[PDB]
């Protein structure tokens, strides 16, 4: 399976614009990931990381994005917050693994890397694995509005990038390796 | 827009009372919750919250205060009204911006 | 969480008045701040909110463009600048915030409004 292609990718999207890579019809080697020091966080929900090699799935979805370290914790079931509610939500259910690493020497810059954005205003929260990449000036009561007039605010903001690259493996023809 | 009833509640000391609040629109928010709170303003004092999220009470609030409701129709209930309960009971909705208050119900002790 | 209003006065229609509100018992910087006014005409009327970072300012249509909400975190003080005052603006102005900032983002800072000051009269 094309795991390295996702984790060691040279470019990641914003959280609000998280990208979904589908893994299927392949052998999922989780040993490289499991005991590597690449990741600062290796969190699985109801799934034993050690046993990932022994689990078969219809498919695996690797959701890729860059989020400030502080908000990495929002990428989990049962969470609230600007990211959990407006940028990228995980369902209240079992989950595969949320894998993340520090990217201060990759994505962060001395003046702040503001190429990455996030949502903070929206007419309601996001559903689990919903992607909202629209950019229409926010209006608190559904009215038409034009910025920078009063009550007219852009729903998106910029990240003051320390950033972490996060890849979420959501589990639904893919299995781990066999040993000869 | 919130409308309360009665405008004024004549309750004998030691007897129960209830204050109604009716919204022009459902106060259920996008996350499924309902942000309908109740406040009491005692003469000479500012408003204080008693009940929140329709039926929950704040710490320090007497157990005699409770409530219920859904959609547009909400009620604040007082199991027994004491002399110290004199004041104007307001309902407030935060579900739809701008947040609004009712006109308030003046509860007095007879 | 205590809020203390000041700056109330009698001001002729067309003129301006600036209110202030000192905060104590909590960290001012960590909460959004609101102004609410009281009058027989309106009961309790929400006017404006300024977010914790002082960036987003939302106003009720009834004051939108006439009132400006601002804050000085360094002084733990909330302000309200009211220009072109009318007779209809006569009210007791309350400084309002929240104790619970678990969800410190729009619109969740309108959900509790559980912290009120003593209020100051503006006429
Ligand atoms: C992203 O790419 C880096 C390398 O560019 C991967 O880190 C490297 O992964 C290998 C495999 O586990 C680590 O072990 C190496 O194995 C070869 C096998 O012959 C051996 O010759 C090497 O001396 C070494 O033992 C290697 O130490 C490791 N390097 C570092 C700096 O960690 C990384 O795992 C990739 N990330 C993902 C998520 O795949
Ligand atoms: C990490 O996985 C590799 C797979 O070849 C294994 O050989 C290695 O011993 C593992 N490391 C530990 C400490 O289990």
């Amino acid at each position: 399976c094309p795991f390295g292609e996702v984790f060691n990718a040279t470019k990641f999207p914003s959280v609000y614009a998280w990208e979904r890579k589908k893994i299927s019809n392949c052998v999922a080697d989780y040993s490289v990931l499991y005991n590597s020091t690449f990741f600062s966080t290796f969190k699985c929900y109801g799934v034993s990381a050690t046993k990932l090699n022994d689990l078969c799935f219809s498919n695996v979805y690797a959701d890729s994005f860059v989020v400030k370290g502080d908000d990495v914790r929002q990428i989990a079931p049962g969470q609230t917050g600007v990211i959990a509610d407006y940028n990228y939500k995980l369902p209240d259910d079992f989950m595969g693994c949320v894998l993340a690493w520090n990217t201060r020497n990759i994505d962060a810059t001395s003046t702040g890397n503001y190429n990455y954005k996030y949502r903070y205003l929206r007419h309601g929260k996001l559903r689990p694995f919903e992607r909202d990449i629209s950019n229409v000036p926010f209006s608190p009561d559904g009215k038409p509005c034009t910025p920078p007039a009063l009550n007219c605010y852009w729903p998106l903001n910029d990240y003051g990038f320390q950033p972490y690259r996060v890849v979420v493996l959501s589990f639904e023809t893919v299995c781990g390796p066999k040993l000869s | 827009v919130l409308t309360q009833s009665p405008l004024s509640l004549p309750v004998t000391l030691g007897q129960p009372a209830s204050i109604s609040c009716r919204s022009s629109q459902s106060l259920v928010y996008s996350d499924g919750d309902t942000y309908l709170n109740w406040f009491q303003q005692r003469p000479g004092q500012s408003p204080r919250r008693l009940i929140y999220q329709v039926s929950n009470r704040d710490s320090g609030v007497p157990d005699r205060f409770s409530g219920s409701g859904s959609g547009t129709d909400f009620t604040l209930k007082i199991s027994r009204v004491e002399a110290e309960d004199v004041g104007v009971y307001y309902c407030m909705q935060g579900s739809h911006w701008p947040p609004t208050f009712g006109q308030g119900t003046k509860v007095e002790i007879k | 969480a205590q809020l203390v209003e000041s700056g109330g006065a009698l001001v002729q229609p067309g003129r301006s008045l600036r209110l202030s509100c000192a905060a104590s018992g909590f960290t001012f910087r960590n909460y959004a701040m609101h102004w609410v006014r009281q009058a027989p005409a309106t009961g309790l009327q929400w006017l404006a909110v300024i977010t914790s970072d002082g960036r987003n300012k939302f106003y009720a249509d009834s004051v939108k463009g006439r009132f400006t909400i601002s804050r000085e975190d360094s002084k733990n003080t909330l302000y309200l600048q009211m220009d072109s005052l009318r007779g209809e603006d006569t009210a007791v102005y309350y400084c309002v915030t929240q104790r619970d900032n678990s969800r410190d983002y729009f619109p969740h800072y309108f959900h509790d409004m559980d912290v009120w000051g003593q209020g100051t009269t503006v006429a």
